[PDB]
RNA sequence: AUGAUGAGGUUAAUAGGUUCGAGGUGGAAGCAUGGUGACAUGUGGAGCUGACGAAUACUAAUCGAUCGAAGACUUAAU
RNA sequence: CGCGAGCUGGGUUCAGAACGUCGUGAGACAGUUCGGUCCCUAUCCGUCGUGGGCGUAGGAAAUUUGAGAGGAGCUGUCCUU
RNA sequence: CAAUGGUAGGAGAGCGUUCUAAGGGCGUUGAAGCAUGAUCGUAAGGACAUGUGGAGCGCUUAGAAGUGAGAAUGCCGGUGUGAGUAGCGAAAGACGGGUGAGAAUCCCGUCCACCGAUUGACUAAGGUUUCCAGAGGAAGGCUCGUCCGCUCUGGGUUAGUC
RNA sequence: CCGAUAGUGAACCAGUACCGUGAGGGAAAGGUGAAAAGCACCCCGGAAGGGGAGUGAAAUAGAACCUGAAACCGUGUGCUU
RNA sequence: UUAAGUUAUUAAGGGCGCACGGUGGAUGCCUUGGCACUAGAAGCCGAUGAAGGACGUUACUAACGACGAUAUGCUUUGGGGA
């Protein structure tokens, strides 16, 4: 696993907010290396959501930030609702992917590869 | 580190400065030898 | 350390040689017929 | 037969611009373009803004088609250096050369 | 180190994911029972599990570009 | 008395202090004693590893011979005779 | 017919540079400088041609010198080499939206993180307009910059008791 | 006698930028063109820059503006490796 | 066709010559300013407040001159002629 120029603990608070903000905006943009490691843990995530059960809600409670979605018609909910009551619908049916990567050119700042991480 | 040249409006003015210089004929020297260069600044 | 003598300009200009850049990895956008990256999102366009 | 487009006093290094230069001696105007567009070093939009530049002198001065034209010759030399310091240990101050560079641009229909 | 080397690019198991294991840990959460309570027992070798083994195109290797021969003379055997 | 732009810094050879001794003294002794800043981003050759170019008279994939080169090269005890 | 290696060093003859005197000349039909050339003399060095340049300058004889540079760890300037190398100055960011020609770097939001006998709130010295609001991005910010302690324009400090 | 490294330190807002707590120390920086006639308009560009057009005898006289050496940096090639 | 022998071509880059550019500010030409003198004035100024400054003053507004609150100047006499 990679490393990401960063320490273990800066590393894994880094990935559970990353992986949160997927959850929120279905698509972000990001570098590619971090959206190779983001990958993985969205879609454990994900995993966890579609058992559904007590336990497993509990499990990706470790992992989610404490975060509000503002739905329309002013309905609220937080990252774990929209996991297991929206997400884990959407992919009942299907086994693995959950999320697509594409590529994107140098950014100017670096000349780091800017990639956009979806849903799927 | 403590540096020199710790600033001080009262001090610079009573050790140098105008009514100092003049209250010694060495002092009225360096205002004579600073006007006869052409000095902006005496004191 | 330190240099002993200066360095020529055949000397430098041998050492230059391969401090260069490539063309980029570029190809005509199958939708828009203008060149992307490719593996990348076409950025005239938008597709694939 | 030919169009000229030169960016004076470019605040990028010379020896920098050069490497892009080296891509589009010679090239095609399209291809020239794209090269510029997808090469991600800072001296490509600038040169981009000079090949277009000569490209609009072409087309606009002498009206001659910009789908026959070749990067007839795309050169950079040096322009009035700035010289500024940086201050070094024990109160030594080591020089700082900020180039820059006269960025020509010309492109050719290859007739006469 | 980077080049390089080697495994692969859809007519595909290369990596991820998913599923099944090996190894590791050592008995999850939620309930139920017992105890005044700290706790204990049961459900139940339970739950979890980087890198290791297998299967599976669900995701990404989806489009395309560039380089790369036509084989010199002389002599002798043929 | 190989090797401090590879390391150390105990001895030795600055500035402090002290003992014995010498000098009227300032000070001195190769007599002791305690303490006392070890800088440098490697240009060239050299060396250890790794790439590209061209050549090897067509253009390639693989398997190779070995001109040469390097490496290894030590030795104990016990039993039997 | 004879002589002609040469350092310290002696002697002689000359080449150029600036200026002055007198004579004689050349110049916008293009002077001096600069550049190039395959030209001439025994050397110092002298011409010619053609480009550049755009107003002054040779020649003769003779007078004066701030009269000739490759070296002084020379002085002043310019420009290299090392080299696209060392460094980029203690530390946690991520994403969404926004603005712009351009955004890792500016603005807003959420989450996360750091200090908290303090990285918080006053106030002496010290500094002098850096304070505020609109506009800006040449230079300064060790990158970027749409931003700023930077630039521009216009503002801002109220005491009988401090 | 000097003609911008000379001649005053200072030909130019000079004993000034700047340095120092202070006495003190002390720079660097002249030249468009005869005339400003200082490039109306078009085009690329946010701008900077530029290419046309035009002014001018001349615009590689365009404001860093007379001439424009050398070092140094580039781009093409004839002959070579 | 095979054997034996011989010799190209290559230029990633480099070298020399040439051509065209840039940088840079030598050189030439020029003078705003200096340097050394000659002849002739003159050789002090201040409590009637000097020498040097500070701060102001313009229609707008920085800096130099000029001038003080009568302030980018007032009166007078004499030149002076758009
Ligand atoms: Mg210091």
């Amino acid at each position: 696993y990679r490393k990401l120029g960063r320490t273990s603990d800066q590393r894994k608070a880094m990935l559970r907010d990353l992986a949160t903000s997927l959850i929120i905006s279905e698509r972000i943009e990001t570098t590619e290396a971090r959206a190779k490691e983001v990958r993985s843990v969205v879609e454990k995530l994900i995993t966890l959501g579609k058992k559904g059960d007590l336990a497993s809600r509990r499990n990706a409670a470790k992992t989610l930030r404490n975060v509000e979605i503002l739905n329309e018609d002013e309905t609220t909910q937080t990252a774990l609702q929209k996991l297991f009551g929206e997400i884990a619908e959407r992919y009942t049916e299907r086994q693995g992917g959950y999320t697509r990567i594409l590529k994107q050119g140098p950014r100017r700042g670096d000349g780091a590869e800017s990639v956009i991480i979806e849903l799927v | 580190v403590k540096r020199t040249y710790q600033p001080n409006k009262r001090k610079h003015s009573k050790v140098h400065g105008f009514r100092k210089r003049m209250s010694t004929k060495n002092g009225r020297k360096v205002l004579a030898r600073r006007r006869r260069k052409g000095r902006k600044v005496l004191s | 350390a330190v240099p002993k003598r200066r360095t020529s300009k055949t000397r430098k200009n041998k050492r230059r040689t391969h401090f260069k850049i490539s063309v980029p990895g570029m190809t005509e956008c199958p939708n828009c017929g203008e060149y992307k990256l490719s593996h990348r999102v076409c950025k005239n366009c938008g597709s694939y | 037969m030919e169009a000229k487009a030169v960016a004076r006093t470019i605040r990028i290094a010379p020896r920098k611009v050069r490497l892009v230069l080296d891509l589009i001696r010679g090239k095609n105007a399209a291809e020239a373009i794209a090269i510029l567009k997808l090469t991600n070093k800072a001296s490509s939009p600038v040169i981009e803004k000079v090949l277009m530049s000569a490209l609009a002198n072409a087309e606009h001065n002498y009206d001659m088609n910009t789908d026959e034209l070749v990067v007839k010759e795309a050169y950079a030399n040096e322009g009035p250096t700035l010289k500024r310091f940086r201050p070094r240990a024990q109160g030594r101050a080591s020089a700082i050369n900020k180039r820059t560079s006269h960025i020509t641009i010309v492109v050719s229909d290859g007739k006469e």
